[PDB]
RNA sequence: UGCCUGGCGGCCGUAGCGCGGUGGUCCCACCUGACCCCAUGCCGAACUCAGAAGUGAAACGCCGUAGCGCCGAUGGUAGUGUGGGGUCUCCCCAUGCGAGAGUAGGGAACUGCCAGGCA
RNA sequence: CCUAAAGAGUAACGGAGGAGCACGAAGGUUGGCUAAUCCUGGUCGGACAUCAGGAGGUUAGUGCAAUGGCAUAAGCCAGCUUGACUGCGAGCGUGACGGCGCGAGCAGGUGCGAAAGCAGGUCAUAGUGAUCCGGUGGUUCUGAAUGGAAGGGCCAUCGC
């Protein structure tokens, strides 16, 4: 016999690149993600692939806001 | 419900203005009255305000909930804003169509000298 | 006009005593009367619905909305976005004017009429009925129609129970059996 | 022979069988057969033990089977060497210490003990007779 | 692989073109879009032509 | 100063549904018209405008009530880092970390800015 | 997608599925809107068509697998449109490399919006192929004595 499986795709190296309290330059990618597991907070942008990036220098801060308990990432200007 | 449906309409723009960090000119409109507030970027600090519930403005008017009243409140809020010295604001229609009374208020505020 | 003044100046007081309401706003009001021509045979020939719409236009005196299919159904051979009917909503003046022509003129002219049913209620006091022929109304003529077509009528009311709904309609002398 | 009517997947990782059981109380009947050992019970073993148990009570009272064989086991044919996971041959329930396997009601304890003794001889796992507690 | 490549040519007569694809069966009519012509540095009408 | 109402934030179900009671001077809501500004893939329902006869019914707000949702200890248990051990498919011991579920119990929110009415 | 051991990565002729496109709107923007399913009543009409109300609360939808997302909707509808722009790009992710990806902001010119603003294609992740040789258009480059031209370069693009 044989197998009909045997396929996979390359790993995409998603996930958090800069954790809480880390100092980042503007432009720095904070998280790579499929869809917005995290949402952009203050001084953070969301790219077309839902990458969150710093729009300003400062420290990364994770926070849960709203009734749904959504995870936001923001940059505390420092 | 109507109010909840309007809060929904207002959220996108409000969240956006919060992100930009703009001084808002928030308008509220009822069948009988129309209100106006210049709220600071932080969002928990009213700088100036005006309304047809205020007797200073209401005494001069025929009816409080019409275009002509809105025009008056628009002039009122703008003058008080320029007194403190604000000028640059962003209009927040707060879920109401930019039309009729809301438009009238906004037009009057521009003509008065607010920059939007 | 006729039934509107008839409601305000008579029917209000009757129901104020009957059910013993406190406020006048607690009294039931006829919110809207909705028509419906569920033309499901227009999938082959669309002209059937166009002619049906023209008939419904004359009856109500208002432009009909062409309703679409909500989902695809294999049993009836329909796909989503196919026109399979047309409704009309009536509020204010055109509501009463139609309600006038319904009760007095149209209902008696039904072929082999033996009173309308009084069991047709949903639970929240909203009546329904099934008109068999469209020619019962004065606007439509017997000779001019190409094919006979029935239609549905639904009378939405600001009611809570069925007894309050039938009591409201009974005040307008609605043919019951 | 007990077996899921359908499954999302045909084949399952071997996995492991650590921990103590859930469902350690006599919940339905008055008397239970409880696993003291750890292992796998095949559908055939569950059936063989059921039959012995049922016959012993002469189809009097009621018997619950608390365990269900929902784990598919594959095997490779003879004289095969790789070339993909084997075919599903049978089904098992994973048993941990404390699992109540069977319950019984509407018989004397004396008869229940006998029936469960006959059932236990069909099972690869060490068992113990247990009774319903008030709390 | 049905959509054919086309070029949109500038109406400014610069010879500047954009390329895109087009389903020629479904949409036989010629594509026509105002696009930025960098040679004249103006938004001008671009019209479809053969690749 | 206090009470009530509106608007904008802070705080995310101990803040939600239900059940019982309660408010119309102002405010808010429904409500009254619609030729118009504007609007319906039909409809002044909504949107919108011009109004203020009626109404606190619905909605909205406020007060009570564990009836739910929900929150939730303590202890124990599961798991587990390091070291050691056994009867080693799985466990135990020393030490550190320690759930989930459940139990007692709770729960009928809290707070700044501006404006208006009332005493 | 799982194996994958709660950062990334991670093998087997391990366990399961998909791609080799589509779309000038299915892109942009402004304004608006909110699902499935069931219950009750109703011409033809039936288990299921369309109408009304209630419960429900996204159990729907998303151009195509699966996963992660989506109500401020990323879902649905309409108006006007071509930003599916040109030159660039602080900074960052990911690769042995060739490469691949995210990107605020700057200049020019544009669309939508009263305006704040948003727009360098599409909810995101597949839809692909180096170099050489050659073709087409452009070009303030080169042009074997000189002027030209051929040929070459550069920019855009195509083919097997
Ligand atoms: C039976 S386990 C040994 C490897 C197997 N023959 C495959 S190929
Ligand atoms: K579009
Ligand atoms: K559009
Ligand atoms: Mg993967
Ligand atoms: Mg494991
Ligand atoms: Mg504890
Ligand atoms: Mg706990
Ligand atoms: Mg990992
Ligand atoms: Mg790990
Ligand atoms: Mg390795
Ligand atoms: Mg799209
Ligand atoms: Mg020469
Ligand atoms: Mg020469």
């Amino acid at each position: 016999g044989s197998t009909r499986n045997g396929r996979d795709s390359e790993a995409k190296r998603l996930g958090v690149k800069r954790f809480g309290g880390e100092s980042v330059l503007a432009g720095s990618i904070i998280v790579r993600q499929r869809g917005t597991k995290f949402h952009a907070g203050a001084n953070v942008g969301c790219g077309r692939d839902h990458t969150l990036f710093a729009k300003a220098d400062g420290k990364v801060k994770f926070e849960v806001k709203g009734p749904k308990n959504r995870k936001f990432i923001s940059i505390e200007a420092e | 419900d109507k109010k909840s449906a309007r809060i929904r309409r207002a959220t996108r723009a409000r969240r956006k203005l919060q992100e930009l960090g703009a001084t808002r000119l928030v308008v509220h409109r009822t069948p009988r009255h129309i209100y106006a507030q210049v709220i600071a970027p932080n969002g928990s600090e009213v700088l100036v305000a005006a309304s047809t519930v205020e007797k200073a403005i209401a005494e001069q008017l025929k009816y409080t909930g019409n275009k002509d009243a809105a025009a008056a409140v628009g002039k009122a809020v703008a003058e008080r804003a320029l007194e403190k010295g604000i000028k640059d604001v962003s209009f927040d229609r707060s879920g109401f169509q930019y039309h009729g009374r809301v438009q009238a208020l906004a037009d009057a505020a521009r003509e008065a000298g607010l920059q939007f | 006009a006729k039934l509107h003044d008839y409601y305000k100046d008579e029917v209000v007081k009757k129901l104020m005593t009957e059910f013993n309401y406190n406020s006048v706003m607690q009294v039931p009001r006829v919110e809207k009367i909705t028509l419906n021509m569920g033309v499901g045979e227009a999938i082959a020939d669309k002209k059937l619905l166009d002619n049906a719409a023209a008939d419904l236009a004359a009856i109500s005196g208002q432009k009909p909305l062409i309703t679409k299919a909500r989902k695809s159904v294999a049993g009836f051979k329909i796909r989503q976005g196919y026109p399979i009917g047309c409704k009309v909503t009536l509020r204010g003046e055109r509501m009463w004017e139609f309600f006038e022509r319904l009760i007095t003129i149209a209902v008696p002219r039904i072929r082999d009429f033996r009173g309308l049913s009084a069991k047709s209620f949903d639970g929240r006091g909203n009546y329904s009925m099934g008109v068999r022929e469209q020619i019962i109304f004065p606007e439509i003529d017997y000779d001019k129609v190409d094919r006979v077509r029935g239609l549905d009528i639904t009378i939405t009311t600001t009611a809570k129970s069925d007894e309050e709904g039938r009591a409201l309609l009974a005040a307008f002398d609605f043919p019951f059996r | 022979m007990l077996q899921p009517k359908r499954t999302k997947f045909r084949k399952m990782h071997k996995g492991r069988n650590r921990g103590l059981a859930q469902g350690t109380d006599v919940s339905f009947g008055s008397f239970g057969l409880k696993a003291v050992g750890r292992g796998r019970l095949t559908a055939r073993q569950i059936e063989a033990a059921r039959r012995a148990m049922t016959r012993a009570v002469k189809r009097q009272g009621k018997i619950w089977i608390r365990v269900f064989p929902d784990k598919p086991i594959t095997e490779k044919p003879l004289a095969v060497r790789g070339k993909g996971k084997g075919n599903v041959e049978y089904w098992v329930a994973l048993i941990q210490p404390g699992k109540v396997l069977y319950e019984m009601d509407g018989v004397p304890e004396e008869l229940a003990r006998e029936a469960f003794k006959l059932a236990a001889a069909k099972l690869p796992i060490k068992t113990t007779f247990v009774t319903k507690t008030v709390m | 692989g049905i959509r054919e490549k086309i070029k949109l040519v500038s109406s400014a007569g610069t010879g500047h073109f954009y390329t895109t694809t087009k389903n020629k069966r479904t949409k036989p009519e010629k594509l026509e879009l105002k696009k930025f012509d960098p040679v004249v540095r103006q938004h001008v009408i671009y019209k479809e032509a053969k690749i």
